[PDB]
């Protein structure tokens, strides 16, 4: 109907869960920095900051009960191979990069 | 600069509005269920129609 197989509003939660991801790799550094730096300019990215480290080392994928675990895990593993041409998740992500 | 910076994802974070989110939803990309970069290949008609 609105568009194919993969692409309904999963792929718009992908784009906007890919952010988060990449967004708690970098805050996950604050923290180990000093020993104390809890505050966050997004709280929402704990959610992610406590998924990467069930991910970084599951292995449970088409059965583990953190959907969150093996969304994010297959995230990363896209992104990192397309980045040769133009997609809904490498495509905005480059662009941002022009901001500092 | 290589690589991604974390205002860079803040940048994209105010362009895609993510400070409006409240509970992060489910996605199955380990499963059949969300084929995130698969084809159209479900297109057929029921048995019905013969
Ligand atoms: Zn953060
Ligand atoms: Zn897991
Ligand atoms: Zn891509």
């Amino acid at each position: 109907a609105t568009g194919p197989t993969a692409d309904p509003e999963k792929r718009k939660l992908i784009q906007q869960q890919l952010v988060l991801l990449l967004h708690a790799h970098k805050c996950q550094r604050r923290e180990q920095a000093n020993g104390e730096v809890r505050a966050c300019s997004l709280p929402h990215c704990r959610t992610m900051k406590n998924v990467l480290n069930h991910m970084t080392h599951c292995q449970a994928g088409k059965a583990c009960q953190v959907a969150h675990c093996a969304s994010s895990r297959q995230i990363i593993s896209h992104w990192k191979n397309c980045t040769r041409h133009d997609c809904p998740v490498c495509l905005p992500l480059k662009n941002a990069s022009d901001k500092r | 600069t290589d690589f991604i910076d974390e205002e860079v994802l803040m940048s994209l974070v105010i362009e895609m509005g993510l400070d409006r989110i409240k509970e992060l939803p489910e996605l199955w990309l380990g499963q059949n269920e969300f084929d995130f970069m698969t084809d159209f290949v479900c297109k057929q008609q029921p048995s019905r129609v013969s």
